[PDB]
Formats: C-alpha cells, structure tokens, sequence
C-alpha cells in the first residue's frame, strides 16, 4: 500500500550519513514522509524501519511520543496556535474561540473541506509578541480575533 | 460477593429425601430477579468490554484516546 | 529606556545587532570582531588552557541551572583512547516565556558558530550537533546559511585555521517535545529515540551521546564563549560586581508596556528591568506576580520585585533565577486558571517514564479544572499540597516535576484565596448501593 | 558491605542495590519497575527508602533503593513514616485509573499490582475524576492483551527487547498515554513472549490458553515436574 518514492530514500540516506548509529535518522526520516505527504501513513512505519534497519515499534513508537509527526490524516493547512501561558495572559481564548467560529471545529479535528486542521501547540517561543499562531511554515504574532478571518483567506 | 450475584434470602424449607438432592445447581439456584440489591450492575463499574459496554462506557471512565491522535 | 548604548565592553552578546533585525552574515560579523576568540584560541592556546580560561572566568550556565562550564568541561575524561566526543548546543528552548536564544539565533549565527568552535576545540569534541526545535524554521535558516559560509571560509570542516583540528557541525531540527530540552533526554532524542530522561550518575560528560563523551550546552553559554577568549577573563570578571560573572539576557513579557529582551548585568534588580526597560504595566493594569525564569520557576510577589536577578538572590527568596527572563501577572488573571494552563502544559509535556509527573500531574489539573468551574471538594488544597510534596527534587526521576510543582506551590503560598474560594461542593466520590448502609465516617 | 536498616545490622553484597540486597534479608520493600533478571531503571519509583548521611542523622533523603547501591555503612529506613507514605502515594497514583476488573481479571490472587496496594496499606479512595481507558490487541493464541490495567512499569519492554531480542513489542505514546503492545494486530513473535504473563505485574499479558479454562491459583493443585 505505501512505497517510499527514490527522493524520499535518497534524503533519508543522506540523513543516515550524518549521524554515528543509522538510527539517529528516524525523527528526520519522518519528517520527511510527513514533509512530502502531509502525514506520516502506517505503510510508512514499516518502510521508514526497513530502511533505516531499526524494528518497526521503535519507529512507532518514536512516531507516536513526538507530537509534530503526525500519524492520522490532516488537513492541507495545520493551525497551531499557542497555548501556554503568556499567550494565555496575551488573551489566546479569543483566538481560540474565533478560529472555532470561523472553521467550526474543535480542536484535534479537521474540516470537511479537508483544508484546516486546528491544534493547540506549546508555547511557539515568541512569547514577547503574544498572542502566537503557527500555520504551517509561518508564524503570525500580535493575534487579535478580528485579523482571524483575514489571516485564514489567504490559505487556501 | 463483589457482584452481589450469590445472596442468602428469607427461606428455611429446605428438606429432602435424599442427601444427593441437597446438591444444587445452577437451574436450582438463578432466580429471576435482582433480589435484596435491585440495582447494582457490576459490569457497569468494570473496564472490561462485554456487549452494550464499550471501552469508555464504564462509570467514571473516559473515552479511549488512540496513540496515533493529534492532540498532544 | 530607549537610550541603550551597546557598546562591545558592556554588551558582548547583543553590540553588533542590526536595527532592521536582519541577521549578521559573515563579512559583517568579521567585520566586528568576528572569530578572533577562535583564531586566539586555536593559535596560540592548549585545550586544557581554554578550560582552564573558561573555568577562571567564572562562566555558569545560562540554561536556567547554572552549573559552572568550566568544570563541566573539566569532568571529560583524561584518556587519550576517549577521541570521539561531542558537543551538543541545546538550542531547544521549549520553556514557556523563553524567547531568547530565537533571537540570538536568528540575527547572530555565527555567534552560535563561532562558540560551538571554540568549545568543541577546548573539549577536543571531533563532532557537533546544534539540537534546536522544529517551530524555528527562520533560525534553522540561517544556522545553516552560516555553517556553509564558515565552511567555505575554512572556520569548518578538516584542518580549521592550519592547526589541525577538524570539527563538523550539524543541524537537528526536533520534533516538539517540551522534555527534548532536558540534556539526557536530548541525547536519547539525538540517538533516534523516545525522549525520556537518563539517570545521572553516569553523567553525558563520561557516558553520554552514543555512549562517547558529550557535553551539552545552552545556545547563551555558547555565546558567551567567545567574548570570553576575545577579551580575556579579568575583562568577563570586571562587568559586575556579583558573584554571577557575565552578563544576562533578562526580559518582562506579559501585558507590560514595552515586553521585549536586554542585555544586563548579573545582579539587576527585577524592579528597575520592569519599570525602565519593560516600561512598567499597561494602562489600567495592577501588577500582582511575577515568574522570574519561565514556566517552571515560583512566583514571587511585589516585595520579591527589589531583589537582583542572580542565582543566589532569587534563590533564597523560595525561586529560582532559571532563564531570567521574567513574566508579568495582571490582577485581572486569575490566579487558578493560570496555574490550571501551567499545570496543563506540565501534564501533557510529561514523558511518561515515572509514576509521580505522569499519574499525579493529572490529578492536579482535574482538581484545578474543578477549582477553576467551582466544582471543587474539601481535600482538593490539601491534594495539592501532597502532591507538591512528593514530587519534588529525588521523588520523580528528572527535574520536570519539580518544575511542574514549583508555581503550584507558590500560587497556594501567596494567592491561597482563590484557591479556596474554588471549592463550593461537599466530598463525594461514592455514590448510594440501594440495599447497602454506608459506613458513616466522621 | 554493611547496612543499617531500621537501627537493625545486616551484612550484604556490596556490589548489590539496596532493593535486592533488602529482600535478600527477608524485608519488604513494595516495587514494580525492577525485576531480578532486568535489572533497575528507577520508573516506577516505588521502592523509595529513607537513606541518612550516618548514623547519626535525622532528616535523611528520599532514594529509589533499585538505584541505589547497598555500599558499607548505609543507613535506610523501610518504616519512616515519610518513606510510607511517598510509598502509599505511588500506589494511589497507580490505583487513579486501574479499571474495577478484579472479579474478572485472569490476575486475581495472583497479581503483583494487589499484593503491592495491600503492602502498603492503601485502601481507601479519594480520587473522584474519570479514569483513562485503552483499546486492546490481538496479540495472537496465546497472549491475551488488556490495556487498561497498566500501570506503565515498562517491565513487558525491557524484557521482551533488551532481554529477549523481540522486537514487535514496544512503547508508544507521551505522558499518560503510555500504550504497551504491538504496532499493529497480530501474534507475538518470540519465542519467549509467554514469560510475558509473569513479567507484567498486573493483568495486561495473560495466558490466553489458561483463560480458556480459568481457575484461581489458590484452587489449583500444583506440582514440580519438568517440561
Ligand atoms: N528552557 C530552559 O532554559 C529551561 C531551563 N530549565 C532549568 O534547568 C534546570 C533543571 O535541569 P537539569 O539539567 O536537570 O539540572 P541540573 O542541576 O541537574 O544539571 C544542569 C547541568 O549541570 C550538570 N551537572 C550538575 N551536577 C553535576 C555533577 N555532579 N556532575 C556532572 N555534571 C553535573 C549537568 O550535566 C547539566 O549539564 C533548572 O534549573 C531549570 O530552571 C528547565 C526547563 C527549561
Ligand atoms: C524538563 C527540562 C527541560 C529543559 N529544557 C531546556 C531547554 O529547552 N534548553 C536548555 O538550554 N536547557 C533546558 N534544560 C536544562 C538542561 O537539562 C541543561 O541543564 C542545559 O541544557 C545545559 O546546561 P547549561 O546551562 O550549563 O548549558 C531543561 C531541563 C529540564 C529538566
Ligand atoms: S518527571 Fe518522570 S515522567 Fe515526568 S518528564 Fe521527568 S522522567 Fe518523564
Ligand atoms: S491487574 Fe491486578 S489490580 Fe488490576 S484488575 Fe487485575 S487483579 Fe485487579
Ligand atoms: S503492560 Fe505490564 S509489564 Fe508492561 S508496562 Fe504495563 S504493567 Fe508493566
Ligand atoms: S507562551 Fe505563547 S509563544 Fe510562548
Ligand atoms: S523498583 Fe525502584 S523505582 Fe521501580
């Protein structure tokens, strides 16, 4: 069902070079499967393991500890925004509960569009500029509920 | 009794005529109701899944997370 | 205070910033001053001299600890069959309110290169690893924009400056785990492993990265380095007069005037960074707490504000200096419902490995969901305080549980108000068996 | 090496760990982490000692006695009444989200989890809130799994991979949401997954062929035999 395409091995190859223990590539050779395919499938565990030389539960449960491999389908574009607790003083409710009126969803959960994912992340270590968001390369700082429903249109 | 299944109830009328017949089984024993404790289930207390009781659907049981979700 | 002049004898780590915030690429940082510490140190100084150097110059840890690096660096071992090592920068900075080393990664790399050079060749570490978080994708950018411009510029690689020593350094980007930044765990999530924490003793500086000697090393320790073999240790000893030697990135974040990140001396009181710097608290704001070094610190009141930001200072006061870099509290938050957020990050950032963090935290943030909607029981405080109790240092197996349980503690020592007033239910947990009598306690 | 437990004198292997060397004595020391043929890892932290500077010292410190070496002239106490109740408090934190599953439980009278929440005298509850639940797998004829009575000892793990060399068994999972098991459905594929059923301390891997037929092991009649 899942086949690792030859750019996909040639960089977790090239991961492979730069550590001691070929084992060392895992969290790498995951981000890469979920760089290219949005998230990491289960076909992916055992062909990550078979590459790498490593059991296929190690890879899993490498996979299912860090929170940012993502191991069930998400959308085209994963919001993150900031839970902690000086986005908590900067007012990260409010942005909470716009993002949840404009894509009506809970958080954990994706739109029948398939084009948003929410999630609350850990603190983004911009706290200075709180409230902090994280789409999926991109960090918006200075949140206010207002600028939500002009910040998620040009993510389409 | 943790289920409060076996209970000893009102009855003295116990005779018999032969000491084999003294020997009660299951058919001479399962009534037809819940006796002196009418409402205590002990399958709605216990984790373990059995039909019409889920994972999660015990008292003061939450639902099952998977390993694979999203939310950290 | 906008009028900051940062001169290079007072602001070794922030005079050569950029005032559009762009990041110093490597002409402009060797126009600078640039690399003369490493050219220093791998021309005319012994490894053991630049231990030596950096233990006199008193240099603690600025990874909220601080642990001296000089004798971190002195605990390698003194076989000559032990050539392997490796230097680790702990570039991960998952604590909340820790913004600082984002920045002096993204506009001073080479900064953070030049330090990794200088420590690897003082330490004899053949290899280098800058372990930082995934979120940071700006820093991770330019760090290996820098890396490339420093080994094309021969500052990388074999055979570094004619000396002879060859060091390759190497970026990991992490996977968001607020326990990767623990050092332990940060190796066995190096090695491609699940983040858990290692028992010490055996210490990373004899058994650490696969097993090879390794030392791990904050991204501000490492920044520190090279001013310190630039300008000399009676220079890094004569810019405060406190038993802190050095300076400090110290900041005030949360509904303050001007929040924001500076470089002072050890030995700063809180008050004047909050007032001066941070501009004091917004309009129609009345400051009632404070965490001075992130989430995992305690919280001290209006009176603790006169004390100096040093290690010693704040920790007598019942905290801890941590990251330095403080957050400020508003009286329109209250104080159950931040401890419930703290508690909530501290609970689902456990790694799972012991008993107390991962079944009692839990707890906590049950009895603090409840306190925050009312709904809580008498017992609930006392619950809390037991489990502050038995989850201090030695009772979990790494230090994110005493973490987790320092702002619970302080919060039910000052604000104890808020807390009890969240309790409006009698006890129950057992609910009536209909043919059964209870067995009435009293 | 010589150890002072409790004002008592013992003389033990000084090259042992206090936990092994004190239930060598025949003192009662409650764990679930470490295992003879395992070694200590220090997870469980339910082995917890007071150990003093010398004799004489009061305030002592909390130490895991599986990670602590029994060297010449230590001073423990297994009865502080500190080292009781931290002791009593893992075992309520475990007790937390253990499933009500005795009655039902292959486990019962035999079950290390039981013996260890007697041991330590805790009976009472005061946790109100929900309990964690897990799905379990198909772990093949002879293993039958059961998630919910974990208590995350890692006990199943550092055997089946660091000592028997298996490799479809593993940790999955973060804070609380440790999952004990295989990545997907299906049979265990050591040869030695069986010992499973005596390493978990509680009643997660158990003897499916035994479950088929069950009994309590004070109702069975047992011999010594040979395989
Ligand atoms: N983002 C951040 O900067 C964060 C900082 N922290 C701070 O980190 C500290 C807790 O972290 P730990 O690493 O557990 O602290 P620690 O005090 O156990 O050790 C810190 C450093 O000292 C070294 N060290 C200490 N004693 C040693 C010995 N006897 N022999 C050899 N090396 C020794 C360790 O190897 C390590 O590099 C706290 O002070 C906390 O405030 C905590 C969370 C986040
Ligand atoms: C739970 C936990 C999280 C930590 N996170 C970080 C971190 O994100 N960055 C960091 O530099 N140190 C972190 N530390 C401290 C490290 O263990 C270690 O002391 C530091 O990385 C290097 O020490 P140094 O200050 O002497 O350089 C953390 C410690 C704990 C217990
Ligand atoms: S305190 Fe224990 S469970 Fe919590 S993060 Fe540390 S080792 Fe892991
Ligand atoms: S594992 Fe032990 S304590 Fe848990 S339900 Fe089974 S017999 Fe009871
Ligand atoms: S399944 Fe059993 S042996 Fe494994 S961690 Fe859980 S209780 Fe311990
Ligand atoms: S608390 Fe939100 S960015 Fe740090
Ligand atoms: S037996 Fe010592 S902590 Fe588990």
């Amino acid at each position: 069902a899942f086949e690792l395409s030859a750019a996909e091995r040639e960089a977790i190859e090239h991961e492979m070079h730069h550590y001691e223990d070929p084992r060392a590539a895992s969290i790498e050779a995951l981000k890469i499967v979920q760089k290219q395919r949005g998230w990491v499938p289960d076909g992916a565990i055992h062909a990550i393991a078979d590459v790498l030389g490593i059991p296929a539960s190690d890879v899993e449960g490498v996979a299912t500890f860090y929170s940012q491999i993502f191991r069930q389908p998400v959308g085209r574009h994963v919001i993150r925004y900031c839970d902690s607790v000086v986005c908590h003083i900067n007012g990260y409710q409010g942005i909470q509960a716009a993002l949840e009126k404009k894509l009506n969803i809970k958080p954990g959960q994706t739109t029948f569009d398939g084009r948003f994912t929410l999630l609350p992340t850990c603190c983004l270590g911009n706290c200075d500029k709180g409230p902090n968001m994280m789409i999926d390369e991109d960090t918006h700082a200075h949140l206010t509920p207002e600028a939500i429903p002009e910040l998620l249109e040009r993510y389409k | 009794c943790p289920t409060t299944a076996i209970q000893l109830t009102p009855d003295f009328e116990m005779g018999e005529y032969k000491r084999q017949d003294l020997v009660y089984e299951k058919e001479d024993l399962l009534i037809s109701g819940p006796g002196k404790y009418p409402e205590y289930n002990f399958y709605r207390m216990a984790g373990m899944a059995i039909d019409g009781k889920d994972k999660g659907e015990a008292e003061n049981e939450a639902k099952p997370i998977d390993v694979k979700s999203l939310l950290p | 205070m906008k009028n900051i002049i940062r001169t290079p004898e007072t602001h070794p780590l922030t005079w050569r910033l950029r005032d559009d915030k762009q990041p110093v690429w490597l002409d402009e940082y060797r126009s600078k001053n640039g690399y003369e510490g490493a050219r220093k140190a791998l021309t005319g100084l012994s490894p053991d001299e630049i231990v030596n150097q950096v233990k006199d110059a008193g240099l603690k840890g600025r990874g909220g600890a601080g642990f001296s690096t000089g004798l971190k660096w002195s605990l390698m071992p003194k076989d000559e069959s032990m050539n392997i090592r490796y230097l680790l920068c702990n570039a991960d900075e998952m604590e909340p309110g820790t913004y600082k080393d984002r920045l002096l990664m993204e506009q001073l790399p080479h900064l953070l290169v030049e330090g990794m050079l200088i420590s690897a060749f003082a330490l004899k570490a053949y290899r280098g690893y800058i372990f930082l978080r995934g979120e940071y994708i700006e820093a991770a950018v330019n760090l290996r924009r820098a890396i490339a411009e420093a080994t094309e510029a021969g500052l990388l690689g074999k055979n570094i400056m004619g000396t002879g020593f060859d060091f390759e350094l190497f970026v990991h980007t992490g996977a968001g785990r607020y326990i990767c930044g623990e050092e332990t765990a940060l190796i066995n999530s190096l090695e491609g492993r699940r983040a858990n924490p290692r028992s010490k003793p055996p210490f990373p500086a004899t058994s650490g990265a696969w097993g090879k000697p390794t030392c791990v090393n904050n991204v501000e320790t490492l920044c520190n380095v090279p001013a310190i073999l630039a300008n000399g240790v009676e220079w890094y000893q004569n810019i405060s007069k406190s038993k802190d030697a050095g300076t400090k990135l110290m900041g005030f974040s949360g509904r303050v005037k001007n929040p924001g990140l500076w470089e002072l001396p050890f030995g700063t009181t809180a008050r004047e960074i909050l007032e001066d710097y941070a501009g004091g608290m917004r309009d129609g704001l009345k400051f009632k707490a404070w965490q001075p070094g992130g989430a995992g610190t305690d919280f001290l009141t209006e009176a603790h504000l006169d004390l100096p930001m040093e290690f010693e200072s704040i920790g007598k006061a019942g905290s801890r200096l941590g990251t330095a870099l403080a957050m400020a509290v508003d009286h329109e938050i209250n104080m159950v419902s931040l401890v419930r957020n703290l508690e909530e990050f501290f609970a689902r950032e456990s790694c799972g490995w012991c008993t107390p963090c991962r079944d009692g935290l839990p707890w906590s943030v049950k009895i603090l969901r409840a306190l925050e909607r009312g709904e809580g029981q008498p017992g609930d405080i006392e619950t809390l305080e037991q489990l502050c109790r038995f989850l201090g240092p030695g009772k979990t197996f790494c230090a994110h549980a005493p973490g987790a349980v320092e702002p619970l503690q302080s919060a039910i020592k000052y604000f104890r108000e808020e807390f009890e007033a969240g309790i409006k239910q009698p006890f129950s947990n057992t609910h009536l068996i209909n043919g059964i009598q209870p067995n009435l306690l009293k | 090496a010589t150890i002072h437990v409790d004002g008592k004198e013992y003389e033990v292997n000084g090259a042992d760990n206090l936990l092994e060397a004190c239930l060598s004595l025949g003192l009662d020391i409650p764990y679930f982490c470490w295992h003879p043929a395992l070694g200590s890892v220090g997870a469980c932290r339910q082995c917890a000692v007071k150990q003093y500077q010398n004799a004489e010292d009061t305030r002592g410190r909390l130490v895991m006695s599986c990670m602590t070496p029994a060297s010449d002239g230590t001073f423990i106490s297994i009865d502080d009444e500190e080292a009781k109740q931290f002791r009593e408090s893992v075992v309520e934190w475990l007790m937390t989200n253990h499933p009500h599953d005795c009655p039902v439980c292959e486990e019962g009278g035999n079950c290390h989890l039981q013996d260890m929440t007697v041991m330590t005298g805790h009976s009472f509850r005061r946790y109100r809130f929900t309990k964690r639940t897990h799905r379990n797998q198909d772990l093949g004829p002879f293993i039958s799994h059961e998630m919910n009575r974990c208590i995350a000892c890692y006990r199943c793990v550092r055997y089946y991979k660091d000592y028997a060399g298996g490799t479809d068994l593993g940790v999955y999972g973060a804070h609380d949401n440790v999952y004990f098991g295989r990545p997907e459905d299906g049979t265990l594929e050591s040869e030695f997954s069986g010992n499973l059923v005596e390493i978990c301390p509680t009643g997660v891997f158990t003897d499916k062929t035994h479950s088929e037929r069950y009994n309590r092991k004070w109702d069975m009649q047992f011999a010594p035999s040979i395989c």
